[PDB]
């Protein structure tokens, strides 16, 4: 016997699930396959900057537009695509100059900030960025070099005593150490980390900013505030003082645990155990999840703190640079956010161990004693703000719709306002008491609006239900009432069959799966806020406390120039935004069929075409499908090929919008 | 005599009952037992009698407590 | 005549619950906070309690019932 | 049981034994697939019954043989004939060089009869609750398949779980002396029984400093 | 220095006294019977209205409808006056501070829906306590229903004599907790 | 010696993975052969997803509980 | 496709996009609005099965439990039919009416 069409789908399922691996026997296999992983994505990511870099450095602007930024348009890359047209000229060209691209991820902005002046210190850059993706690889085998070195130390290895076993847990004791990854990690990686680009500052970008100074004196470390007037954006004698400050911070907070030495250094294992923890750090999962938790609040107040503090020159001044960068960096949060959830749920299906019934001493216990409260209690939480968000805009829609603008309600944002009053009455002490006063925030505290309350409740709303599926999936993961065995099982499968009810969606993939949804929808919404409070204030601000608002002022008024891009009447440079919000509309509606139309049926249908093809003349001669047989893709497979679809199209159908809409 | 399936369970309840004591014990070596793992650091024991022993405080373990 | 279920094939029941040890532990040591294992006393400790006088009825005055919230704890 | 002699399906065309049956593109695939199952009975009358692959048929009054790729189709006409009060039907599996299988009514009683030398296939005693935790098993001949370990193995687990929660009570391993053990594998003193006398020593050794260090401060 | 420019064009109170804490005192709300958007507003309403009024006959029935929807709409412009609205904006503003005591607060409306569904929630709960059977959740029993309908009014009084006294909550241990998570 | 509750008396379902556990039934029969490893058969008032109000079991998973009283499972 | 999304979902949906305060279509932008919200709710029925809602319905069942409040018509969530027959009924009444208003709205207006 041998495999079916869905050995594909089956193994790509599951193509990194190292776990998962069938000559995978110990956590040393384990934990160097993930190692040398990590090695070649860091290499990954190096050749992706160098690339950046390069494209910048030579199919790119980057000598002109440095010199007058406000009113210029950086270049991404040349286009070479023979499809367009041999004659005439693109609406990307200028007459008969090459083809460009607008680039739209603020490079620009980063290099000029950092102190970069010319092609070749970027093409120097490039190639340095290369030599340490060359030298990423080389530690990934000179580390599989290293195990595979200890491993045949072994072979004059022995303890003389039946002890000698012992040494199998420390094989890779190098990768699984906590402590002192704790403390090299927070120390160098983050403190020494900052403290060097402090001291790039304080070497380049600061003397490539502003007329030749003092010999980097003291005076680069200051504390003015936000908003330079000339560049509209941070000081960058404040980031250097910033990232010192942090840096020394950091640095002395990494001499915490007990690293190198026996005799200096709390342990990990002894801080957990007197607190309300003590779970399972050596859970490769569980560590995953709580850093996926981790990088999620750094994104998203990454996305935050971009647009409301820009720090980067003129990167204010660019209308789709702003936007561009603050939804790419939500959608990467919610990404980690929802991860995070995922990897709970898989931790508490594979590397949890509980007590046998009533020891309520791990928190994961506890926590699982009361789960229905928790789930029911984040339900009734859930169903209040939908309710009363919903019912609220649908008051406001039928009100305005009915020309009565004042009968509607309108909740006046009195908390948020609060706390922004108090954040400004703050801010302007601090103003105040300055010799050099009269300073700039931009974006830090916005006029909030009944608009905003109506709109904060409902990314309230989407958090909580997103929080509600995974939290119920990760709780339930290992039994639940209706099928009280979930352990027992896969994280992912299909489903327990139509009796005892039906059982459609039971796993915590599954709840995985009908998460991500809310995510989308979440991250929808609050990309929306931010684009429609961006694209015009006053009409927000007035003209959103009604859904038909959203509707209209914004996703109809908003798209003429996108769907105007190419017509019969010729083609502009949002051409391509055009076209790919076609496709992602098409790719949309595509998962649509894989998440309605489920397995049995197209079983049945590639049963006929299979008869068809052993039918047909010539083929049953040669393919009589014994080898690789035609068969429907299976049923978490197919939820999982219309969640991609689904999420490809909800997400690739924004940046066209994006880009249409603000340049 | 036939093994009903109370003496089983009796079975089970003295299995289980003999070998959670044995395991315990220095005599069975499972990794979930070693240094930063579920077990106490060998000289620093952290909580006994439900009290916080003096090895929690680390280099303070000598201060006395006025 | 019913016969004694042996050891062996007793029953568990719930008797053990999160506010004390389980099968076999001990509780986390919690510095001054609530310590040891409660037991349900607020109300009938309350009827020993002085302070009620006739003023208001002259039997232990507690409308809306404030005592008993702690005997309620455990349910 | 005697297995009879169910010649292939392309080497008896035209047999008597055929039901009367319609025929339809359902029937097994042919020019692809050479696994055939067959399935015979005795009957009656002849009464009108369907195919499992698509049109009706109409039984003999003596033999029937019918050919079925797969023993679904073999095992729904069988309760289908079975609610027609006719037993002694036998399903047979053919191999491609036309080796014949008995399959359905193995040992000659239907299964759903109690039958004297039966044992019961993959049984597991205890409720289905009583399964050992998967992540206890990483690892081991059960990495992910904690459903079928032994019945031995979940109450070593169940144990373990037991001991490990009383913490401070546990007896935390030793840590191996790297630099002065490990000599080349053929320097041993062999001695196996005297190496766990060793062990009893050196354990003792650990046990008695860890005593002596503990009470200092506690 | 100009704390509408320095934050963007909003503006802060400035101001630490308790005379402040009210929303009468916000600077981005004004009482609407003197707000230049309120009256635009509810002027085009008007017009609107009587344009529309205008197109039908003098002497039909449609024209009186419309002279009672523009009666309408005069009589909520005057009764919104007392109502804060924004000072850019002209619609009035619902005060949710807890104030007890302002046009459009938040306080009454949640009091009155507060007792009236903890009056719904407790008749329910009555009637299911004293019918214990699915029998009678089929076929209400409509007397018994009736009565617990009426007798729900002292809801606020008898939950929490129920709640301090054990009789609303039951012990975890006496419910399903849920699905099994260990056992081995 | 009659052997597990009484008939007709209720009980508190203590197996974990039953759609009943910690719920109260009343004991429909306790089988006497010592040979049967889930003798005691509980008969209950909610019916499980399969549409199911009895099952059988075993002796070590019934404490013999008060009746249900008013609005209580 | 563009054009079938220019000229005809987008230019000629303005008489019903901008319907609201308008006397004879103001319901028939209501009804646009609510057949979009029909037409997505459908989405919640059409794409998840029925465990989830069973699970998440019996941890909501253990706070009624909690309360003394027990439903002896036990709570089970919809059928897996069922729920197919909402998510296509609700699926199609929402486009349905989302085709209707836009149709009627544009032809009222022009008329
Ligand atoms: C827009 C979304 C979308 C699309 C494209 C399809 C497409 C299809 N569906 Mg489907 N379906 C959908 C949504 C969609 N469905 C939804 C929401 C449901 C509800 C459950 C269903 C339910 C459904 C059923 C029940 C059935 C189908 C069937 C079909 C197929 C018949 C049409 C066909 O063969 O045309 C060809 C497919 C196309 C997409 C046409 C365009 C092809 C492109 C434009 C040309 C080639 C591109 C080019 C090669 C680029 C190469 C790729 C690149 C990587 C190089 C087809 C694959 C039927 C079927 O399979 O029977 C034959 C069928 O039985 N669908
Ligand atoms: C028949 C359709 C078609 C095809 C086959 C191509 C093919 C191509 N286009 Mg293209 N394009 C098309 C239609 C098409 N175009 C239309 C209608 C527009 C809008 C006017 C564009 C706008 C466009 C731009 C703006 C650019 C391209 C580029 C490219 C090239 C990128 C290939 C690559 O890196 O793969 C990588 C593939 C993936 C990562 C997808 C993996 C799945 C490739 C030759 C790029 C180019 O010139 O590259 C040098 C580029 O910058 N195209
Ligand atoms: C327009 C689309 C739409 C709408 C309105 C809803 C509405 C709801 N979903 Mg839902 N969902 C949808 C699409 C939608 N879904 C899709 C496409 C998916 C992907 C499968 C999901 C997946 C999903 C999950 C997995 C969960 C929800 C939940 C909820 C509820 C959240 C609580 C709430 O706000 O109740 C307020 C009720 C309303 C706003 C409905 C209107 C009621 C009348 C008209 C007023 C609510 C009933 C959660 C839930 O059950 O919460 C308790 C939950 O767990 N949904
Ligand atoms: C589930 C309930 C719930 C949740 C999750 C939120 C969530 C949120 N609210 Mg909110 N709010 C709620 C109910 C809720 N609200 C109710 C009932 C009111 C009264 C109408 C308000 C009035 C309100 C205002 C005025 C503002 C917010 C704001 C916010 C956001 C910031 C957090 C904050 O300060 O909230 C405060 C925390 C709460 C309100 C939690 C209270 C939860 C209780 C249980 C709700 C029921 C209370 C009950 C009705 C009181 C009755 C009194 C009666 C006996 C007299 C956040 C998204 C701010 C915002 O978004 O500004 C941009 C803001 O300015 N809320
Ligand atoms: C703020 C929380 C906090 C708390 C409660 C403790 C508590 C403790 N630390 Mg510690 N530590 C902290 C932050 C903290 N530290 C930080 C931020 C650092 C980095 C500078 C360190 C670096 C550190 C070292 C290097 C050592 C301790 C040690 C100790 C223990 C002895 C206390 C002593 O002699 O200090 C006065 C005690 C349990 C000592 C110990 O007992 O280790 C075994 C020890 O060697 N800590
Ligand atoms: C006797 C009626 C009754 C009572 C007292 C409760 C009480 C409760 N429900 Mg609830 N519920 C009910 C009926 C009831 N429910 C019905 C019929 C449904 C099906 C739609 C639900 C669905 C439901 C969900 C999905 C959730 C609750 C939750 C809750 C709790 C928080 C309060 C809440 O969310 O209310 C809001 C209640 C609703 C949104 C449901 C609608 C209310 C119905 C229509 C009232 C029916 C009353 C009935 C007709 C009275 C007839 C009396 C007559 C025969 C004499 C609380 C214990 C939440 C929870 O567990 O958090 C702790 C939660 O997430 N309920
Ligand atoms: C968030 C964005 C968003 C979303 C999700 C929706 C969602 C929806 N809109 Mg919509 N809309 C939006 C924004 C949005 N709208 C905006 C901003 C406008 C501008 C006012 C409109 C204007 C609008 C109109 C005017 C119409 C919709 C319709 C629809 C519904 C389509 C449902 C369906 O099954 O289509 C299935 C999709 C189709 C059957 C194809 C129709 C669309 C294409 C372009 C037609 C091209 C046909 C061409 C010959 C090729 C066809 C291929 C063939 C094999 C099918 C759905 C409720 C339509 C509706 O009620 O149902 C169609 C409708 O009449 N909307
Ligand atoms: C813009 C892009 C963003 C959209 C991407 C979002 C997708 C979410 C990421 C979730 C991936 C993790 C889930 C996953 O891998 O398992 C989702 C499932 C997991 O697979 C399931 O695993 C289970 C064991 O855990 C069982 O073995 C099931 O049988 C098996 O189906 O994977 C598949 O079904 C993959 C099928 C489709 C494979 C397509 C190959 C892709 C090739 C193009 C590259
Ligand atoms: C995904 C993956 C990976 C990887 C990644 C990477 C890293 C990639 C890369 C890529 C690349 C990196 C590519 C490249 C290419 C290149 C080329 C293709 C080149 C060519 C060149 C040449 C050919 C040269 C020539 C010459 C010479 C020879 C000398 C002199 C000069 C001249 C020019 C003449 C890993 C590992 C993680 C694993 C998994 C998979
Ligand atoms: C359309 C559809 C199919 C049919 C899709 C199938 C059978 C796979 C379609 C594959 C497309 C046609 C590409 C085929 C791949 C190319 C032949 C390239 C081969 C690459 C390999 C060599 C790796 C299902 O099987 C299915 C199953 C369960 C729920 C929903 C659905 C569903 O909606
Ligand atoms: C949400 C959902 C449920 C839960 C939904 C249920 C149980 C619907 C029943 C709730 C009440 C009884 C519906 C009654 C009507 C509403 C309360 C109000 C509708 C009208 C308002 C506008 C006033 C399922 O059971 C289900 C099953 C299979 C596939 C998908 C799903 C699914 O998506």
């Amino acid at each position: 016997g041998r495999c079916a069409s869905s050995r594909y789908l089956q193994v790509l399922g599951s193509i990194h699930d190292i776990e998962c691996g069938f000559g995978i026997d110990n956590t040393l296999s384990l934990n160097l396959q993930i190692f040398t992983a990590h090695w070649g994505h860091l290499t990954i990511i190096l050749i992706w900057v160098s690339s950046n870099l390069y494209h910048i450095a030579s199919n790119a602007n980057y000598s002109l537009w440095v010199k007058n930024p406000i009113p210029s348009m950086p270049i991404a890359h040349n286009i070479w695509d023979p499809h367009f047209t041999n004659s005439t000229s693109t609406p990307y060209s200028h007459t008969i100059i090459t083809t460009i691209l607008i680039a739209y991820s603020g490079i620009y902005n980063q290099l000029y900030t950092s102190g970069f002046n010319t092609i070749n210190q970027i093409y120097k850059t490039t190639f340095t960025f290369s030599c340490l993706a060359v030298i990423s690889i080389l530690l990934a085998k000179i580390h599989i070099n290293t195990h595979s070195e200890l491993l045949h130390k072994l072979a004059s290895h022995t303890s003389q005593i039946p002890s000698f076993f012992q040494l199998l847990y420390f094989l890779d004791v190098a990768i699984s150490s906590v402590n002192i990854r704790f403390n090299f990690h927070t120390g160098i990686l983050v403190g020494l980390f900052s403290i060097g680009y402090t001291g790039h500052l304080l070497d380049i970008t600061i003397p490539a900013s502003r007329a030749p100074l003092i010999h980097t004196s003291p005076s680069y470390l200051t504390f003015f505030g936000g908003l330079k007037s000339n560049t509209s954006s941070l000081y960058l004698t404040d980031i250097a003082h910033h990232h010192l400050a942090i840096g020394i911070i950091s640095i002395l907070t990494g001499h915490l645990y007990s690293s190198f030495r026996a005799a200096l250094g709390t342990y990990i294992r002894d801080i957990l155990y007197t607190s309300h923890l003590t779970h399972s750090i050596k859970s490769l999962h569980l560590a995953l999840s709580l850093i996926l938790a981790s990088c999620t609040p750094l994104t998203s107040t990454t996305a935050q703190h971009i647009y409301s503090l820009t720090p980067y020159f003129y990167l204010s001044y660019d209308h789709i640079y702003s936007t561009a960068l603050y939804v790419h960096h939500s959608y990467i949060t919610s990404f980690l956010a929802i991860a995070s959830h995922a990897h709970t749920a898989i931790t508490l299906v594979r590397d949890w161990v509980a007590p046998l019934e009533q020891e309520s001493s791990s928190k994961q216990i506890r926590i699982h004693t009361h789960k229905a409260a928790i789930i029911s209690h984040l339900s009734w939480v859930s169903l209040w703000l939908g309710f009363h968000t919903l019912a609220v805009y649908s008051h406001n829609d039928t009100c305005i719709a009915f020309n009565s603008p004042s009968k509607q309600i309108l909740i006046e944002a009195s908390n948020g306002q609060l706390i922004q009053q108090a954040s400004g009455k703050a801010l302007y002490g601090t103003i105040n008491s300055i010799n050099n006063y009269n300073k700039s925030f931009d974006s830090f505290i916005h006029p909030i609006s009944p608009g905003d309350l109506y709109v904060h409740h409902a990314i309230a709303l989407g958090l909580h239900i997103t929080v509600l599926i995974l939290l119920k999936g990760g709780l339930e993961a290992r039994g639940s009432k209706l099928m009280p065995d979930k352990m027992e099982h896969s994280f992912g499968f299909s489903c327990d069959g139509p009796g005892r009810g039906g059982t459609c969606d039971i796993s915590a993939w599954d709840s995985f799966y009908l998460a991500t949804f809310w995510m989308l929808n979440s991250n929808a919404w609050i990309s929306f806020y931010f684009h429609y409070k961006h694209l015009t204030p006053r009409q927000f601000s007035e003209s959103s406390t009604y859904l038909e608002s959203w509707f209209r002022d914004y996703l109809w008024f908003n798209s003429t120039p996108l769907i105007h891009g190419y017509s019969t009447l010729g083609a502009n440079d949002l051409s391509v935004q055009s076209w790919s919000f076609l496709l992602t509309h098409l790719a949309w509606a595509s998962g649509f069929m894989f998440l309605i139309s489920w397995r049995g049926y197209w079983q049945e249908l590639i049963d006929i075409i299979l008869y068809i093809h052993l039918k047909t003349p010539i083929l049953i001669n040669l393919w009589n499908g014994d080898i690789y047989t035609p068969l429907a893709l299976s049923i978490v497979q197919a939820r999982f090929i219309g969640l991609v679809h689904f999420s490809t199209g909800l997400i690739l159908t924004y940046p066209p919008f994006i880009i249409g809409a603000t340049s | 005599y036939t093994e009903t399936v109370a003496d089983e369970r009796l079975f089970e309840q003295v299995y289980l009952q003999y070998t959670s004591e044995y395991l315990k014990g220095p005599l069975y070596w499972h990794p979930d037992k070693l240094q930063g793992w579920l077990p106490d650091y060998p000289g620093t024991p952290m909580i006994k009698e439900g009290k916080y022993t003096s090895h929690v405080i680390g280099n303070l373990k000598a201060f006395s407590s006025n | 005549x019913x016969x004694x279920x042996x050891x062996x094939x007793x029953h568990p029941k719930h008797m053990l619950v999160a506010g004390v040890r389980g099968y076999e532990m001990e509780w986390q040591p919690i510095p001054g906070d609530a310590v040891k294992y409660p037991k349900p006393n607020s109300e009938e400790m309350f009827k020993t309690m002085i302070g009620a006088d006739v003023e208001t009825g002259g039997e232990a005055w507690d409308p809306l019932g404030f005592h008993k919230l702690f005997d309620r704890n455990f349910d | 049981v005697v297995a009879e002699a169910i010649p292939r399906p392309e080497d008896l065309l035209d047999s008597p034994k055929f039901p009367m049956f319609e025929g339809s593109t359902g029937g097994y695939m042919s020019r692809s697939t050479r696994e055939r199952h067959a399935i015979t009975w005795t009957a009656k009358g002849q009464a009108k019954f369907e195919m499992p692959t698509g049109g009706f048929a109409i039984m003999n009054q003596g033999e029937n043989l019918c050919y079925f790729r797969k023993k679904e189709q073999c095992i729904a006409l069988g309760k289908q004939l079975r609610k027609m009060k006719i037993e002694n039907y036998k399903i047979y599996r053919l191999k491609k060089d036309g080796t014949v299988i008995f399959m359905h009514p193995a040992d000659g009683v239907f299964p759903e009869k109690v039958n004297k030398g039966r044992v019961q296939v993959n049984g597991r005693p205890f409720t289905i609750r009583g399964n050992p935790q998967q992540s206890e098993l990483k690892f081991t001949k059960y990495q992910g398949k904690g459903y079928e370990a032994d019945p031995l193995t979940t109450m070593f687990v169940k144990a373990r779980v037991m001991a490990f929660a009383d913490v401070p009570n546990l007896f935390a391993l030793p840590q191996p002396n790297m630099d002065e053990l490990v000599p080349a594998e053929e320097v041993d003193k062999y001695t196996r029984q005297e190496y766990t006398t060793r062990m009893m020593e050196a354990l003792k050794r650990v046990q008695d400093d860890r005593a002596a260090k503990a009470a200092k401060s506690l | 220095a100009k704390p509408l420019e320095m934050f963007g064009g909003v503006d802060i109170d400035l101001e630490d006294t308790p005379a402040h804490w009210t929303i009468k005192a916000s600077p981005v709300l004004e009482p609407c019977k003197d707000n230049k958007k309120f009256h635009k507003k509810l002027k085009d309403e008007l017009y609107k209205v009587k344009k529309n009024q205008q197109k039908f006959a003098e002497g039909s029935a449609a024209y009186a409808r419309f002279n009672k929807k523009i009666k309408m709409i005069e009589l909520r412009e005057t009764a919104y006056g007392d109502r804060l609205c924004g000072k850019k904006d002209g619609l009035p503003r619902t005060i949710a501070t807890g104030e007890w005591n302002v046009r459009g607060s938040a306080m009454w409306p949640a009091a009155i829906f507060l007792y009236i569904a903890g009056w719904i929630g407790w008749a329910g709960r009555s009637y299911l306590i004293r019918t214990n059977d699915a029998a009678k959740e089929i076929n209400i029993d409509v007397p018994l229903a009736v009565t617990c309908m009426a007798s729900g009014f002292s809801w606020p009084v008898a939950a929490w004599q129920e709640i301090v006294n054990g009789e609303m909550a039951v012990p975890n241990d006496q419910i399903h907790n849920g699905g099994p998570w260990n056992q081995s | 010696p009659w052997v597990g509750p009484k008939k007709g008396s209720w009980v508190k379902i203590l197996r974990p993975e039953s759609y009943w556990f910690q719920q109260r039934g009343q004991v429909v029969n306790v089988n006497q052969k010592p040979e049967v490893k889930y003798p005691v058969t509980v008969k209950f008032d909610s019916v499980n997803y399969a549409n199911v109000n009895t099952n059988g079991y075993a002796l070590w998973e019934v404490i013999e509980a008060p009746a249900p009283g008013p609005g209580e499972v | 496709i563009n054009g079938w999304l220019r000229n005809l979902l987008w230019s000629e949906a303005s008489q019903v996009i901008q319907s609201y305060a308008l006397s004879s279509i103001c319901p028939y932008g209501f009804i646009f609005l609510i057949g979009h919200f029909i037409w997505a709710f459908s989405l919640m029925f059409l794409f998840s099965g029925r465990a989830y809602w069973q699970e998440l319905i019996e941890s909501i069942l253990w706070s009624h439990h909690k309360l003394k409040i027990i439903p002896h018509i036990q709570p089970r969530a919809l059928s897996i039919s069922q729920g197919r027959a909402v998510g296509f009924i609700h699926y199609t009444l929402g486009g349905i009416g989302s085709t209707w208003a836009f149709i009627i709205s544009r032809l009222l207006v022009l008329t």
